[PDB]
DNA sequence: GCGTTG
DNA sequence: GGAAAAACGCCAGCAACGC
RNA sequence: UCGUCGGUUCAGCGACGAUAAGCCGAGAAGUGCCAAUAAAACGUGGUUUGGUAACGCUCGGUAAGGUAGCGCUGAAACUCCGUGCACAAAGACCGCACGGACGCUUGAGUGUGAACCUGGCGUUUUUCCAUAG
């Protein structure tokens, strides 16, 4: 597995902040320039390899046509003129992204059901593994040392070495960064990145790591249903506990945020409209803080009580899921956070078919229309099951194969 | 200069599954026509490379990139087709900028494309039956005298309420017809006519 | 340690 | 209609050799 | 009430700012506006150049924690005490380690609480206004 840990970089050691960042804004232009020309000559060989086919009869060879196996070697060969402030290692990882984008999706392009991909101007700077390296000092500071420029840029510069940033290592940070130090965890190709809002750059390391094997029996299912009256529901075949997530602090923010949009010149576009994306990005953080959360909180009942596998519905085809409590939430995003994070406590996830699941009894199986009498009661009519709508939805979901057997 | 659509019911003297299949067709040539369009204006505009020029009488890229593509985008209507390289062009002439720089890569074209009308090819007639026929010019003779479609095609138009004030100044003579487009819609499976309209 | 190409 | 925003969706997260 | 700093996100707490849903610059890529000039394509069509500053025109500025003064001493941000190590202005310093005492969570972990897999790209609808039934 691979994760994604930020930290903040406090300052260069050698250069001054305001050195350091004409250094990123330019390396960021270039960044830039090279993701967009690396797709514009990518387009450009599919073109004429098309045409070549139409005018003698088989696809070119790159190799005799271009001078190289692949087009990122050609598209490295062009932008390194006019890219040449970037570390080669970082252009090349850089280009091999843009090209590996284009060569995958050329099928969808083709057909016209995928645009070709643009990059935009506050892009991150991609750093590969070799040009990463921290040290902890005697005194508790961490000390970033990157390659970020090539040998021109450094004698027009005025850098002698790697550039070297002092970082926060705090928290889990701490924990993750030990485990780096110490070679449990293996650094990736990482980012630097900014955040506007504060003002701050981030190192956003990528490592990959291990993750703790356990002991989880696959044929226990727990069940996962996005209920009316709360907003997660979760029950078990095996046992009869049962989970639930209801959104007390989620109805408080719902109207907090609906209270305060009730009120709602000369200078551009990005005037007029920058306290009102204050206000999403502010929803945006609480969503994704809230996923987390209930993400975490799921694989935890669920490492709690033994099971091995996890099912939950299939929201592709339903177009009611404003009918649910959470009412308009980032479902998708709260499913992969469930997904990811099962696969790293070593459990399986299978969405199912939402065929009825909250008409059928989960007792008997007897599906009627007229069974939930007000949206929080459920009662069935062919044994007389009395029980909570959602906990009986997510009863219904964790029986192994109740999508074949409703329908 | 303002826009109304109109959704088409149905074609006059045809089906819905020889107009659709015509509609198709007619898509096709005009992705064709848009890709090839950008393509050559990529390379009029110099912007290629060693190894392609290592392998006019035109005064613009429009006039090139017309004579160029109406050969294999026979089927399409001629101002129709001119129409469409049209805005091909002008929309890499509107980006050249940012494509040298590299703040932008190729412009690009969906599957679900409109089909461009000059206002020579449009028609819209009310009869004391009380339908609306929109009559549009849509292929050229080479494909006019292989899907033998004899007439321009007429198709029914839903005009109520909002628009119903729109399309009677269009057939007074107070409005003036400008390029419409023939667009379509997936999810509703929905034919509809984008009548642009003038008025001064 | 950067640079270039598979 | 216009002009944007936001939910949904997918996948990556280089390697080997030469100066 | 909204915001700034106290490692990241949400909340709290401490200290601050606020007419900040404010105030001001420069510039000219675009939509207008004003001048001329008018190609491709089939009379229709709308071309090319310059100016102008009205613009959800373009790029930016503008408030917000605290810190010891004679080459040494060591002050100051989210519990206290001790011992070390490091630090003279700071977008950059207010930290780190070990030991203990007090708590908290379920003998350990912990020190305000919960959490901490992101980034890029694409798609398609939904908002929000304007509009008319």
């Amino acid at each position: 597995m691979i994760k994604v840990y930020r930290y903040e970089i406090v300052k260069p050691l050698d250069l001054d902040w305001k050195e350091f960042g004409t250094i990123l804004r330019q390396l960021q232009q270039e960044t830039r320039f090279a993701l967009n020309k690396a797709t514009q000559l990518a387009w450009e060989w599919m073109g004429f390899s098309s045409d070549y086919k139409d005018n003698h009869g088989e696809y070119p060879k790159s190799k005799d046509i271009l001078g190289y196996t692949n087009v990122h070697g050609y598209a490295y060969h062009t932008i390194k003129t006019k890219a040449y402030r970037l570390n080669s290692g970082n252009l090349s990882q850089t280009i091999k992204r843009a090209t590996d984008r284009f060569k995958a999706y050329q099928k969808e392009i083709l057909r016209g059901d995928m645009s070709i991909p643009s990059y935009k101007r506050d892009i991150p700077l991609d750093l590969i593994k070799e040009n990463i390296s921290v040290n902890r000092m005697n005194h508790g500071d961490y000390i970033a040392s990157l390659s970020l420029l090539s040998n021109p840029a450094k004698q027009e510069m005025n850098v002698k070495r790697k550039i070297s940033v002092i970082i926060i290592v705090r928290g889990a940070g701490k924990t993750i960064m030990d485990r780096i130090l110490s070679g449990e965890y293996q650094v990736s190709a990482s980012q630097i990145i900014h955040d506007d809002r504060k003002n701050k750059w981030y190192l956003n390391i990528s490592y990959d790591f291990e993750p703790q094997t356990r002991v989880l029996d696959l044929n226990k299912i727990m069940g996962i249903a996005l209920g009316v009256a709360v907003a997660v529901y979760m029950a078990f075949q095996h046992t009869p506990a049962r989970y639930k997530l209801e959104g007390g602090e989620i109805e408080n923010f719902r109207r907090q945020v609906e209270s305060r949009r009730i009120s709602m010149g000369g200078h551009g576009r990005d005037k007029r409209i920058k306290p009102i994306e204050q206000l999403r990005d502010k929803i945006a953080n609480f969503r994704d803080t809230t996923n987390h959360r209930y993400s975490r909180y799921i694989v935890d009942m669920a490492i709690k009580e033994g099971c091995g596998t996890i099912q939950m519905e299939d929201l592709t085809n339903i177009r009611d899921i404003g009918s649910r409590f959470l009412q308009n939430w980032t479902y998708y995003d709260l499913q992969q956070k469930i997904i990811y994070k099962a696969e790293e406590a070593g459990i399986k996830v299978i969405k199912i078919d939402p065929q009825y699941t909250s008409q059928r009894c989960s007792e008997c199986g007897n599906i009627d229309s007229g069974n939930r009498i007000g949206q929080a009661i459920f009662k069935c009519r062919a044994c007389g099951y009395e029980a909570n709508a959602d906990y009986n939805a997510a009863r219904n979901i964790a029986i192994p194969n109740i999508d074949k057997i409703i329908a | 200069i303002k826009v109304y659509r109109y959704e088409i019911v149905k074609p006059l003297d045809l089906d819905w599954k020889e107009f659709g299949t015509i509609l198709r067709q007619l898509q096709q040539e005009t992705r064709f026509a848009l890709n090839k369009a950008t393509q050559l204006a990529w390379e009029w505009m110099g912007f290629s490379s060693d190894y392609k020029d290592n392998h006019l009488g035109y005064t613009n890229v429009h006039g090139y990139a017309y004579h160029t593509i109406k050969t294999k985008a026979y089927r399409l209507n001629s101002g129709n087709l001119s129409q469409t390289i049209k805005r091909a062009t002008d929309r890499f002439k509107a980006y050249q900028k940012e494509i040298l720089r590299g703040d932008m890569s190729i412009p690009s074209y969906k599957r679900d494309i409109p089909l461009d009308l000059i206002k020579e090819n449009i028609s819209v007639n009310r009869m004391n039956h009380g339908d609306y026929i929109a009559s549009l010019s849509l292929l050229s003779n080479p494909a006019k005298q292989e899907m033998n479609v004899k007439r321009k095609i007429s198709v029914i138009i839903i005009v109520r309420g909002a628009g119903k004030t729109i399309m009677d100044r269009i057939l007074s003579g107070e409005y003036q017809v400008s390029a419409s487009q023939i667009i379509h819609d997936d999810r509703k499976n929905k034919w509809y006519l984008n009548i642009s309209y003038d008025f001064e």
